[PDB]
């Protein structure tokens, strides 16, 4: 069938699997008849722009254990209907802003086991329909404020195995955790890293009193006092 | 605790110093003009 | 305040180097004490206060001869800048 | 059993073996019921701080042939009872 890649295996219903093929690049001949694509355990180190062009009706895309290190801003071309992304177990150190912008129907985004030192609010983009995230096994030192402000439907998150520096930089991070009770199994595996004075301290146990000295938002009384002092 | 700096509010000190200096200059100039204009 | 009381011309005293460093040094420390937050901003201007040393020595009558006055002036200006 | 990792194999007595699994990181869900842990022949290059948190009663820990290159100061958190460490056959250049 023309809608199936020659080297891959396809089944009725638009499910295509290309695993265990040692593909050096993305297979060509994408079709709108395929709904799910599997590409794990390959060697597609570089993703060309518009690699997934043609399969606009695809719903699930997997790229786990593929050694990804750089993704173009327009690589996710023709994927407005894509819902599942698995970029975990890769070597992604940086993400260009606007890469995930067209993914309006994204529901699960995997970034585990990656070397992403910093994740920026503009990197994720507008993700209203997103329900869960996975940022474990990364080098995320701290989450910049405003990253979670564009995820109204975010209800699940994984942060185990990260170099969380417990300071005022993660006050918005704790704000999400307080109103989203993490399971005790996952909570016990989330701890501070630096400074050493706060080692072995779970992030959910830090309350407002513990960080009352953090930078409060500018008020109107202190605004006049600083001018008039 | 530590890491008490999430953002920067450096403008407060600079605004205070600038407003002090400029208010002094403006009040002195206003006094001079009022004396000139009796 | 003592200098301002004794100042002859108020406008030209407002533009002196010592006055400027006082204006940009004291209110920021007051605000830092008020807000319990210290910012290392224009605090380096205190070295400009190092300039007013030859006048200090001449007021105390320690520094009289012209050569030593000029040497102290040059050293203070150089180090402060 | 909840005290055993899903991808690893455990036997009664608190002995858990995770060898020959190609694990990219330390498995989660550590428990105090496990006394010995095996993690050799994996690809856990980086050890996050407090990775072994929870298994304070562990006695034997193995990390041979795992390509370790840097270990955090607080990484072996909660291991006062740990007795055996095998960091050999790795690429540790500084501690
Ligand atoms: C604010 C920062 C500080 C502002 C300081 C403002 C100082 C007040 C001011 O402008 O008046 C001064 C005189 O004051 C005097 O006689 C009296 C000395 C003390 C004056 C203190 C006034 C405080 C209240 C002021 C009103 C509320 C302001 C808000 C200067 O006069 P003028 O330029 O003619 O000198 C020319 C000279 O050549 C005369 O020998």
């Amino acid at each position: 069938a023309p809608d199936c890649p020659e080297v891959c295996t396809c089944v009725p219903g638009g499910l295509a699997s290309c695993s265990a093929l040692s593909l050096p690049a993305v297979p060509p001949g994408l079709s709108l008849r395929l709904r799910a694509l599997l590409l794990d355990h390959n060697r597609v180190r570089a993703l060309p722009p518009g690699a997934f062009a043609g399969a606009g009706a695809l719903q699930r895309l997997d790229l786990r254990e593929n050694g990804l290190h750089s993704v173009h801003v327009r690589a996710f071309w023709g994927l407005g209907a894509l819902q599942l992304l698995d970029l975990s177990a890769n070597q992604l150190e940086a993400l260009a802003p606007g890469t995930f912008a067209p993914l309006r129907a994204l529901r699960n985004l995997s970034l585990a086991g990656n070397r992403l030192a910093r994740l920026e609010p503009a990197a994720l983009g507008a993700l209203p329909l997103l329900r869960s995230l996975s940022l474990q096994d990364n080098e995320l030192a701290a989450l910049a404020p405003g990253l979670l402000g564009r995820l109204p439907a975010l209800d699940a998150l994984h942060l185990r195995g990260n170099p969380w520096g417990c300071g005022c930089a993660l006050r918005p991070l704790c704000a999400w955790l307080r109103r989203h009770p993490l399971p005790a199994s996952e909570a016990e595996t989330v701890l501070c890293v630096w400074p050493g004075r706060l080692t072995l301290s779970p992030l959910t146990a830090f309350s407002d009193a513990a960080f009352s000295h953090c930078a409060q938002p500018l008020a109107l009384r202190d605004l006049a006092v600083v001018y008039t002092l | 605790p530590c890491d008490s700096r999430g953002q920067r509010m450096w403008w407060a000190f600079l605004a205070s110093s600038m407003v002090t200096f400029f208010g002094g200059l403006f009040i002195i100039l206003l006094w001079r003009t009022l004396k000139y204009l009796w | 305040g003592l200098r301002f009381i004794a100042a002859n011309d108020k406008l030209w005293f407002w533009l002196e180097v010592n006055s400027v460093v006082d204006f940009f040094t004291v209110p920021p420390v007051f605000v830092s004490v008020y807000l319990n937050r210290s910012w290392l901003g224009l605090r380096f201007l205190r070295a400009l206060r190092l300039i007013q040393f030859s006048e200090i020595l001449q007021f105390l009558n320690i520094l009289k001869t012209s050569n030593s006055i000029k040497l102290v002036n040059l050293l203070s200006i150089f180090i402060s800048t």
